[PDB]
């Protein structure tokens, strides 16, 4: 299960968030 | 909650074991495959099984003559602890 | 040549705006237009969104100096958390014409501006994320990537990956000295 993928464990602001 | 096969922890104890103590440079590909299976912890909601790990792993990896198995250590926690920080507010206590 | 990794930056971070504008990730009442590569391109205006875009290439531009990184991609994920669509930025890297690189860059803009043509209508809901593929696994990359706090770094699970059978669309390819890279797009056999 090669490990050579990294990513933000943040998400973006959500469609909501920013229509405020 | 993997580690490369084991899922019972007993398990994953012993895999770890025969890791540290059989082998003298880990590839760093297993070094990521623990840092995985410790945030995967985190997603999964086992914070007990995250210190019990990581207590075994402190006690194994600090206790190596090879130096190299120290800063994996130090590596390990760093990148658990800004996972812990963000999704929890914290840090793990040693 | 880590002047790649600076010009590979810029342009991602204007590639990652322009693909949530074309997929309508996000509401049409944030976009602001602006000129990169003497080409327009459609910008956020949102503080939030601009702060996790600009987080995220902050953290990639380290491995790119070391050409450690073998793709970026841009995952469309569905309401599900699922991919639905992801937009690969393939990265294969002194007579040095650094200026030339830059506006060949400008056909990429061009291509995603239109891309919707070629592409089937997204699941309303949906949201995006940014994965990194690293040439090999190394502590290094880690190491390097872990500088903004409050903006850690995880290793995805094939959760965070996987697609099904998915359909390639080839979007545009260069071949220069100094940069080799290619733009294509993996959609969900469906919806």
């Amino acid at each position: 299960r090669t490990a050579n993928i990294l990513k933000p464990l943040m998400s973006p602001p959500s469609r909501e968030e920013i229509m405020a | 909650g993997n580690l490369a096969g084991a899922v019972e922890f007993n398990d994953v104890k012993t895999l770890l074991r025969e890791w540290i103590t059989t082998i003298s440079d880990p590839m760093e590909e297993d070094i990521l495959q623990v840092v995985k299976y410790c945030t995967d912890l985190i997603e999964e909601k086992d914070l007990e099984k995250l210190d019990l790990v990581i207590k075994y792993m402190k006690r194994l990896m600090q206790q190596s003559v090879e130096s190299v198995w120290n800063m994996a250590f130090d590596f390990i926690l760093d990148n658990v602890q800004v996972v812990l920080q963000q999704t929890y507010g914290s840090t793990l206590k040693v | 040549g880590q002047v790649v990794a600076d010009v590979l930056c810029e342009f991602l971070e204007v590639a990652v705006h322009l693909i949530l504008y074309v997929r309508e990730v996000y509401p049409v009442g944030i976009f602001q237009k602006r000129k990169k590569y003497n080409v327009p391109v459609q910008m956020s205006c949102h503080p939030e969104l601009n702060q996790y875009i600009q987080d995220t290439l902050h953290c990639v531009k380290p491995l790119l100096e070391k050409n450690d990184v073998e793709k970026v991609v841009v995952v469309i994920l569905d309401k599900e958390h699922r991919p639905v669509e992801k937009f690969v930025f393939e990265i294969t890297q002194i007579d040095s014409l650094l200026s030339h690189v830059e506006q060949l860059l400008a056909a990429f803009i061009l291509k995603i501006s239109v891309c919707d043509a070629v592409l089937d209508h997204n699941p309303p809901g949906c949201t995006f994320t940014v994965l990194v593929h690293t040439r090999e696994a190394a502590t290094r990359n880690m190491e390097k990537i872990q500088v903004i706090k409050d903006f850690p770094w995880i290793l995805a699970d094939e959760q965070d990956v996987h697609m099904h059978d998915p359909r390639l669309i080839p979007l545009k390819t260069m071949t220069s000295d100094i940069l080799k890279m290619q733009l294509y797009v993996e959609e969900r056999a469906h919806k």
